RNA sequence: AGCCAGGAUGUUGGCUUAGAAGCAGCCAUCAUUUAAAGAAAGCGUAAUAGCUCACUGGUCGAGUCGGCCUGCGCGGAAGA
């Protein structure tokens, strides 16, 4: 959004021809993208200044320029428009005209990302520090938590099928996933594993319940995506390295016994492409 | 010849001063004058012009036959116009008109800002079309031609400044 | 241009005209039907 | 009817619903649901047994509009449907198998005499011969 | 020679039909209407939609066109 030819408002409405989906924009642009300066957050009415040296410094929040004073106002009743669509309840208040603030609009729209048909979009930079900043509180109310979505749902190991919601706290049977499975000349195998809930001690008897194989819960590391920092306590939501599993497949269970168990491995692909190696 | 069987009608609104070889057009928005060749016999007839080829130029045929096609353009250019629009297909490239100068946005490292002349009213609905107004047909496209030249039509992928009636040939990459 | 001491009307609309004396051959959409001299 | 917009007279062997891409373009023309030039015509396809090409003709009109006109199957498949054989011209003067005689030709010609006002009954009389000579045909009466 | 201008329409023109559907190529090489149309020239192209040649069917309303022979001319023609 620092590039010639970047019109925000072309391709947010580019969606609705090519991908056919309903998104309504909140951060819109203010500047003729060289010196620009102003991402403009409508809920809150408030324009963004940025750093100009110092290469993050500033989050200086203004009011709405004078020079887009009338864009911001056909844009904004399209947003507050987006919940009385949303909950059958804003039907009335869109009409009847009770203020529509920034923190009652969000409480219906938060609930529009549990079903997925709008997408909320924001136009900045990344490399010239503008829109960063802005960037990271949207994903605390648009973005769904852990605790927020549907948690773990084990079925069964066999026979019927009864889907289980299972808790999302720290009061459940252990549960993990492995993916990311990578490699390294140090241990051997690792993995970059992401545990949903439950907390692990160090040192157990962690099986992958799928495939009928013993594993036992090595040295756990964490990284900064680079460094070795060894994690012994794994909370419930961290990203850690399911270290020392003596056999390990796409998707299968990190589960304790006596517990749910998962047996789930969907679109498997196919590797197209094949060239013969010699040595 | 088909052009001695082509006279010219002048109209009223465009006004004629006969000085022989010398000819200066008084019409509705400027002044069309062309001094042409020895090789021509000229007359304002009664109201459509009449012309002739001179003795031992009797090539004036062709140097009068540039003019017959000459002095009609040059009635209904002063009075109607031309209508002379362009396409810029360009990635990131735009137009913009103010007075008469005309930018470009031509992928450079720097900008590109050259003052038209006399004979020009241009204008801008867009980024990628620009309308040139003007009177005489020459320079009606001398102006045009010169921001084509810049950026020929690229034909391998339609890229560049083209006109609105010119239709490219682009081709494909056919190897990589 | 190509230079070659035969012009030869080749492409199917191939328009000759005597610019500057020596001849060059005016195609539409072929750039390679395109001789000068001769 | 029609002029200089569009006029091309394609179709072939009605059983199979979908438009066959060497007939496509010409329902690729002017804006067709291909849907509906499909729900036009099986209206009046069962009331045959398939397996020779039905020719119809396509014929546009300015806004999203179209027509098409609807005609008998030609004399030319009905040659070689009743001979077996679809494709019998290999050599044309060299190769003398198969009659019919004129009475088979104009009861194939009454259906065009029902359908259409060319293709006349004496006329093409010479060309349902003429058909026959260059797939290599006999003809006696 | 240009602007309107139908490209009158039997047909899918086979083969071998996977498309070789007038437009890859070998044998036929008729024409239902002949005041305008060939079982055919390229481009669009796997095939065709798009655009023409075909007759210019209606306008301009006069000359015009392709080759044979010679008088001379241009290019071909770059050196220390």
């Amino acid at each position: 959004m620092d590039r010639m030819g970047a019109n925000f408002l072309k391709v947010v409405n580019q969606i609705k021809t090519r991908l056919g989906a309903n998104p309504v924009p909140l951060q819109l642009a203010i500047g003729a993208e060289e010196h620009f300066t102003g991402v403009v957050d409508l809920v809150k009415m408030k324009a963004i200044n940025w750093n100009d040296a110092d290469q993050g410094v500033t989050f200086e929040y203004e009011d709405i320029p004078a020079d887009m004073v009338e864009l911001a106002n056909e844009w904004h009743q399209n947003l507050i428009e987006s919940a009385a669509e949303a909950s059958e309840e804003l039907m009335e208040k869109y009409l009847g005209g009770e203020e529509l603030t920034e923190a009652e609009i969000k409480g219906a729209l938060r609930q529009r990302v549990l079903n997925n048909e709008i997408i909320l979009v924001t136009c900045g930079s990344a490399f010239k520090n503008k829109g960063v900043q802005a960037m990271l509180d949207a994903v605390i109310d648009y973005l769904p938590s852990p605790v927020d979505v549907p948690a773990i749902n084990g079925i069964l190991d066999d026979g019927k099928d009864t889907p289980a919601e299972r808790h999302a706290s720290d009061d459940e049977p252990f549960s993990a996933l492995a993916f990311k499975i990578a490699t390294d000349p140090f241990v051997g195998n690792l993995t970059f594993f992401r545990v949903y809930s439950g907390v692990v001690n160090s040192g157990d008897t962690v099986l992958n319940s799928v495939k009928a194989a013993r594993e036992r819960f090595g040295r756990i590391v964490q990284m900064h995506a680079n460094k070795r920092e060894e994690i012994k306590e794994v909370r419930a939501g961290d990203i850690a390295a399911a270290i020392g599993l003596k056999d390990v497949t796409t998707g299968d269970t990190l589960c304790d016994p006596d517990a749910p168990i998962i047996l789930e491995r969907m679109e498997f692909p196919e590797p197209v492409i094949s060239i013969a190696v010699e040595p | 010849s088909r052009v001695a069987k082509a006279p010219v009608v002048v109209p009223a609104g465009v006004d004629v001063k006969i000085n022989g070889q010398v000819i200066t057009i008084k019409g509705k928005n400027g002044e069309l004058t062309r001094t042409l060749n020895d090789a021509v016999e000229v007359k304002h007839a009664d109201n459509t012009l009449t012309f002739g080829p001179r003795d031992g130029y009797a090539d004036g045929w062709a140097q009068a036959g540039t003019a017959r096609a000459l002095l009609n353009s040059m009635v209904i250019g002063v009075t109607e116009g031309f209508t002379k629009k362009l396409q810029l297909v360009g990635v990131g490239y735009r137009a913009a008109v103010k007075g008469n100068v005309i930018n470009l946005s031509l992928g450079f490292s720097h900008p590109v800002d050259h003052q038209l002349p006399a004979g020009i009213t241009a204008e801008c609905p867009t980024q990628t079309e620009i309308v040139l107004k003007g009177a005489d047909k020459q320079v009606i496209g001398q102006v045009a031609a010169d921001l084509r030249a810049y950026r020929r039509p690229e034909p391998y992928k339609g890229k560049g400044v083209r006109y609105a009636d010119e239709v490219v040939r682009t081709k494909e990459a056919k190897k990589k | 241009m190509k230079v070659r001491a035969s012009v030869k009307k080749l492409c199917r609309n191939c328009k000759i005209v005597k610019r500057d004396g020596v001849i060059r051959v005016i195609c539409s959409a072929e750039p390679k039907h395109k001789q000068r001299q001769g | 009817a029609k002029k200089v917009q569009a006029y091309v007279k394609l179709q072939v062997a009605a059983g199979m619903a979908n438009p066959s891409p060497p007939v496509g373009p010409a329902l690729g023309q002017q804006g067709v649901n291909i849907m509906e030039f499909c729900k036009a015509f099986n209206a009046k396809t069962d009331s045959i047994e398939k397996g020779l090409p039905i020719p119809v003709v396509i014929t546009v009109y300015a806004d999203r509009s179209f027509t098409f006109v609807t005609k008998t199957p030609p004399a030319a498949v009905l040659l070689k449907k009743a001979a077996g054989i679809k494709s019998g011209s290999g050599k044309p003067n060299k190769d003398k198998v198969g009659k019919i005689s004129r009475a088979q030709l104009q009861e194939i010609a009454q259906t065009k005499a029902a359908d259409m006002t060319g293709a006349d009954i004496e006329a093409m009389t010479r060309s349902i011969e003429g058909t026959a000579r260059s797939m290599g045909l006999v003809v006696e009466d």
